[PDB]
């Protein structure tokens, strides 16, 4: 059982719209720190909301009595910023949060100390060629590198060390972490880079994918998100067409190249943002099924379901406007997309207790053997024009 | 404070024996896998021996049959009995917990020197 350690109202800084919003936060003893539109009455807790292993800053700009939770989540540094009315309030909160976090590190260390089983056994920047900037965030950059000794290509995420201070995933369509090392002032993650090209480029050249082509890519995405949701208890919150690449054989790869940009331009890409993220509401696994819907609409229709060059009007489209479909789209596709793009997460396909299973049973995916998807036994509809892992057809 | 302290090192002739002890204050050795390590003037630090909470022991090869690791719950201390010493054993010796090991926290260590 997870009991409430401290609860109350905070002003949460907004990333997309209203900048400062009052929210009712519960800090629980499992480490979750979650804000709601209103104080709630009564799913599985998401690690996205954990304060475990966070660092806590007090600050006075741009508002007095603000404080910051900074966490490293897998390979991404994220910052949550809050404001209270009195400095005494801020000390109650930072102290409660630290106490919950410390108690979590404590019981954890005692448990692994007790269970270590002759796992008590005791790479540098020079080893790599910089090739090309892939992204810059507030606390790091992501670069395409060539590992000198092997000639292989990787993305390297380079983080500022002082904002932070074997666990990989067995899913074939996620970005695997190859090495992790540190320098005197940096933490570097070396992760795989697919050389079958960017799906945004493939879609742009083909104009549209057939429903069957989109079915193949969507299935692989569904299987990766299911894995994240139910094995890792994390939501991705970053699904967009540009974060999908193909490997040398035509199988999907979801990239892990994102960096938060708060404090350097939105963080993500606005046209893929789910309504509950825009409004800074309580969100859960269902934000990813919204992202799946935007990506598959784009795949099957050749364009976005919501677009406007003015991001203020795009947000309004995302929040208010009902979705329209090209006249050629079939009804199973339409059923899938409008279920994925329900504005209310509570109504959204995948937004119920069953999560991915709701999508895997949708008649648009009928006939898919989900075990063969996970084992890469489905035959790719498109084989990219590379015949080696070190082939640079799709960068040069 | 919160720390491990090694003692029992010194100069000793080849084939001889030495008993190293690691005294824990602020740490309970009953609750933690314990291990002994050593590091020589130019080389990597070497896992030597570990004892789980169950009492089961394990040894790296160049030491098996000559050293024995033991933990005495009463005096909150681990031991490393070192027998039939070879000058290839000359090093500074450290005991540690898993948690401290991953954080690279080390006690002062004790120097063992064997030559003849
Ligand atoms: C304001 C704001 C908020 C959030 C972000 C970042 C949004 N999430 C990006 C993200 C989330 C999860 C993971 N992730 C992967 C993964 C995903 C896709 C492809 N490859 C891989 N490997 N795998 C894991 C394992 C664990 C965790 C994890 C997350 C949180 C806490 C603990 C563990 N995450 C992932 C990758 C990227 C940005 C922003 O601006
Ligand atoms: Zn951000």
């Amino acid at each position: 059982d997870v009991a409430i350690v401290k609860e109350g109202w905070l002003h949460k800084r907004g990333k997309y719209i209203k900048t400062w919003r009052p929210r009712y936060f519960l800090l629980k003893n499992d480490g979750t720190f979650i804000g709601y539109k209103e104080r709630p009455q009564d799913e599985a807790p998401l690690n996205n909301f954990s304060v475990a292993q966070c660092q806590l800053m007090k600050t006075e700009r741009p508002r007095p009595n603000t404080f910051i939770i900074r966490c490293l989540q897998w390979t991404t540094v994220i910052e949550r910023t809050f404001h209270v009315e009195t400095p005494e309030e801020r000390e109650e909160w930072t102290t409660a949060i630290q106490t919950v976090a410390d108690g979590l590190k404590k019981q954890e260390e005692e448990e692994m100390d007790a269970s270590a089983e002759h796992t008590d056994m005791e790479v540098t920047m020079n080893e790599f060629e910089y090739l090309k900037l892939l992204g810059k965030g507030t606390f790091g950059k992501v670069i395409l590198v060539k590992e000198k000794a092997t000639g292989r290509y990787y993305a390297m995420k380079i983080l500022k060390k002082e904002v932070i201070v074997l666990q990989n995933s067995r899913h074939p369509f996620l970005t695997a972490l190859k090495y992790s090392f540190q320098t005197h002032d940096r933490l570097c993650f070396v992760m795989e880079y697919a050389n079958g090209g960017e799906l945004f480029f493939h879609l742009s050249r083909e104009r549209v994918f057939s429903e069957d082509r989109a079915r193949f890519y969507g299935a692989e995405i569904v299987s990766a998100l299911d894995y994240l949701h139910s094995e890792k208890n994390v939501v991705y919150r970053d699904l967009k067409l540009e974060n999908l690449m193909l490997d040398k054989d035509g199988h999907i790869k979801i990239t892990d190249f994102g960096l938060c940009k708060e404090g350097i331009t939105f963080c993500g890409t606005p046209e893929y943002l789910a309504p509950e993220v825009l409004e800074d509401n309580d969100y859960g696994r269902a934000v990813d099924w919204w992202g799946l819907g935007v990506v598959m609409y784009e795949m099957m229709c050749g364009r976005l379901p919501f677009y406007n060059q003015d991001h203020e009007k795009l947000f309004e489209l995302i929040l208010m406007e009902e979705i329209r479909f090209p006249r050629t789209l079939g009804p199973e596709a339409k059923s899938l997309l409008s279920g994925l793009l329900k504005k209310d997460p509570k109504q959204r396909l995948g937004g119920g207790s069953e999560d991915a299973k709701e999508i895997m049973q949708h008649r648009f995916f009928a006939g898919i053997v989900w075990q063969h998807v996970y084992e890469k036994k489905l035959s790719p509809p498109f084989k990219p024009q590379v015949t080696s892992e070190t082939d640079t057809r799709y960068f040069d | 404070q919160v720390q491990l302290q090694e003692s029992g090192g010194g100069l000793v002739q080849a084939g001889g024996s030495l008993r190293l002890s690691c005294a824990a204050s602020g740490i309970d050795v009953r609750i933690k896998t314990m291990a002994w390590y050593r590091q020589a003037p130019g080389k990597q630090r070497e896992l030597l021996a570990s004892v789980l909470v169950s009492g089961s022991t394990n040894y790296a090869d160049p030491v098996k049959g000559r050293f024995t690791i033991s933990r005495d719950n009463a005096k909150n201390t681990v031991y490393l009995q070192m027998n039939k010493l070879i000058p290839d054993d000359t090093a500074v010796y450290y005991c540690n917990t898993y948690g401290r090991l991953r954080r690279d926290v080390w006690g002062p260590g004790t120097q063992v020197t064997v030559s003849s």
